[PDB]
Formats: structure tokens, sequence, C-alpha cells
């Protein structure tokens, strides 16, 4: 019964604020806690009673409350602040908020497209593998094309994950029958990132 | 000094059971309840219940009553969460947690998390297909070749090249989850394009859950 924004973006040095709103009927909302969590890892308590912070937590994190709405403010945004943030009051938790820190210059993706191997076609299967890497930020739109027609069915795209060099990578797979692959002139993996597009094409030849 | 250590990841079929332990240390075990929470994929945290080491009292959210049993062994300061008759939507990252000394529902101490995957899929070794290099995968002085590690379950697989002798240029991408419940990933290595006719390239795929190891030679085609 706690509502948080889906995401909040900022650039280093700025101050951002994440809200946590309870229902109108909520009598215990004065003991709000805030947590930082790298996805897949244990949360870390940041603020635990509107504004109290444990020992070892940066003073750049501060909490406040105005009626039914609590707020976590991050002063002097740093790249290390890029994580998920959760609020809770008693057993009730918010949905979580993804925080993005735009701390790198824009970087165009490199796209590599592999056709189905003949060894997979012999098994009467066919997979097109599109690998996207070294782009920043991590918001790409991947679109597949059969000849020039958009393809919706059979596509599976991962969410962009960070690499060692702080840039993102992702992979998109197009599953099709061998007859679908051999009956078209070509297939294309179209990657659009920050208004620019990189397109790779393969043909059953 | 305060530590909460949970047991390892689990993979189950709908209708099976699972026991997750939480070994506590660094404080007096009977002074704090041990809470249990879970995080579904792409979702927030969800409180499940707690167990009281002193006396063994428990409390549960409604949707877990009748399927979740929380206990403790106070001689070894370990709490247990028994989840029976699992459903597919019980797939989550499970946490045990302890409140801070303020005891104001501020979870200052968390276990490292336990992955519980509930899927109707069964263990399956991967099919390894070569991603052969061609003129449409070369970038001047370098060429991209790889291996398609297709339709395995569950995670993970590890991929190396030439028995670990090939390190630079290797990029193993995170796996994708097909709608069939099976996983697939790709592993590509950037190599000098002049070496395509002389150097042998072999990806070594290891899938411990199925006890399967595949060595796939990749050559230009």
């Amino acid at each position: 019964a706690l509502t948080q924004p889906a995401s909040v973006s900022g650039s280093p040095g700025q101050s951002i604020t994440i809200s946590c709103t309870a229902s109108s009927d909520f009598r215990g909302f004065s003991s709000v806690s805030w947590y930082q969590q790298v996805p897949g890892r244990a949360p870390k308590l940041l603020i635990f009673s509107v504004n109290r912070r444990p020992s070892g937590i940066s003073h750049r994190f501060s909490g406040s409350k105005s009626g039914n709405t609590a707020s976590l403010t991050i002063s002097g945004l740093q790249i290390e602040d890029e994580a998920d943030y959760h609020c809770n009051a008693y057993e009730f938790f918010g949905g979580g908020t993804k925080v993005f820190v735009l701390g790198q210059p824009k970087a165009a993706p490199s796209v590599t497209l592999f056709p189905p191997s003949s060894e997979e076609l012999q098994a009467n299967k066919a997979t097109l593998v599109c690998l996207i890497s070294d782009f920043y930020p991590g918001a790409v739109t991947v679109a597949w094309k059969a000849d020039s027609s958009p393809v919706k069915a059979g596509v599976e795209t991962t969410t962009p994950s960070k690499q060692s060099n702080n840039k993102y990578a992702a992979s998109s797979y197009l599953s099709l029958t061998p007859e679908q692959w051999k009956s078209h002139k070509s297939y294309s993996c179209q990657v659009t990132h920050e208004g620019s597009t990189v397109e790779k094409t393969v043909a059953p030849t | 000094e305060v530590r909460l250590v949970q047991s390892g990841a689990e993979v189950k079929k709908p209708g099976a059971s699972v026991r997750v332990s939480c070994a506590a240390s660094g404080y007096t075990f009977t002074d704090f309840d041990i809470h249990w929470l879970r995080q579904a994929p792409g979702r927030g945290l969800e409180w499940m219940g707690w167990v009281r080491p002193l006396g063994g009292g428990v409390s549960y959210a409604r949707q877990f009553q009748g399927r979740v049993t929380m206990t403790r062994d106070f001689y070894i300061d370990t709490a247990f969460m028994d989840f029976r008759n699992l459903k597919m939507d019980d797939t989550a990252l499970y946490f045990c947690a302890r409140m801070g000394a303020a005891r104001e529902w501020d979870f200052q101490y968390w276990g490292q998390g336990t992955r519980v995957l509930v899927s109707s899929a069964s263990t399956k070794g991967p099919s390894v297909f070569p991603l052969a290099p061609s003129s449409k995968s070369t970038s001047g002085g370098t060429a991209a070749l790889g291996c398609l590690v297709k339709d395995y379950f569950p995670e993970p697989v590890t991929v190396s090249w030439n028995s670990g002798a090939l390190t630079s240029g290797v990029h193993t991408f995170p796996a994708v989850l097909q709608s069939s419940g099976l996983y697939s990933l790709s592993s590509v290595v950037t190599v000098p394009s002049s070496s395509l006719g002389t150097q042998t390239y072999i990806c070594n795929v290891n899938h411990k859950p199925s006890n399967t190891k595949v060595d796939k030679k990749v050559e230009p085609k």
C-alpha cells in the first residue's frame, strides 16, 4: 500500500528526491525506513525513522515526511548512487524505485548479427543472434525486420546490463522455423540509441 | 560482527517444498525476531512473517499461512523457513532480516539472499551451435566468432575458449529466458581476422546442473 515512482534519473552533482506515499488511512507512517539495493544483493538501510540514519551512512542521504508522503533526498548525486531504493512502514513495502546516474558520455552501440548455423538448421531449428555492446546510456530499442516488415513474434531481448567499462550490453534472439529463414530475402536487427540507428542484415545465402 | 548467512539457491517444480536456513551470529539470538521477506523478479520486497527465538512464536502474512512454516534452533542460532506446495509465482529472491536496535521495523541486517526458482521445466543440457565468422562479422583487423548455448535449464553455464588459453576478447552475454522456460546465452570472442585459417577456436561449455560439458570447434563457414 506504499507507492513509489518507477524510476528517477539524474546527473552527478544534482539533488534528486524519491517519494513514498501511503494510503490516506495509515496510522503508522511516521516510522518510514529507506533502503539501497543493488539488484540481486541484500538491501542496505539508509534512513529508518523519517530522517534517522545509521552509523556509516553518508550525510548525502536525508529523509523527510509531509503528511502521507515521505521523501528520500540524495544530495550530490554520485555514480555509486545508481541502485534500487525501497521504503517500508511496518510490513508494508513500496514498489521500489530505480535510480539512474547519467555519469558517462553518450556512446553508440556496436551491433553484431549472426545467422542460423547450418548445424542448427539440420536440427530443424533457426536462431538469429544480435549482440549489442558498448553503448551508453542503457536505453536501446531493438527491432527486427523480415525483409522490410517488422517482426513481433519470436523475439527475446535481454535487459541491458553493465560491462566492466561502465557501458551496457544486451542480446536479442529471433526464433524462427528453417522455412521462415530460407523463404525471406533477409532479416535485420535494427538498434536505435539516442536518435541514431545501427542496422545489421543477414541473408539465407 | 552481526552476520546472517542463508543457504544456497534452489530450483523446484510446482507443488514441491523448500527449506531455507538463516544462520545468525554476532548478537544475542533471543533478543530479536528473525523476519522473512521475498522479492519477485522485477518487483519490490514483500514481508512474509517472523519467528521469535525465545518461545518459538511466529507470525505470518495471510497468503503464506498454511504453506509456510517458520521455526528456529536456538542452540545454533539458526532460523528456518519451510515453504511447501510452491507455485510458479513463488519464484523470488528470499531474505531473512533482523531489525535494528530501535525495533521500529527498520531492517538493518539482511541475509545475503536465497534464489528460489519454481518452474515446470526440467533439467536440460544445452545444445551448442557455432557462431561462425564471415565477412559480415569481421571489423577490419578483427573478426567475431562465438558459440550459441541454446535451451538449457537451469542456470548457470560457464563458457571458456581453448581450455582457458584464450582470455582477451571473450564476451559472454547474460542469458535470455525463452517462453519455453529454457535459457540460452551467447559467448563471442574478438580475434584477429588473419588467424582464421590457422588458429583453432573451441568453446568449452560447462553446465553443472545437468552434468554436461561440451567442446565445440568453431571454424569459418
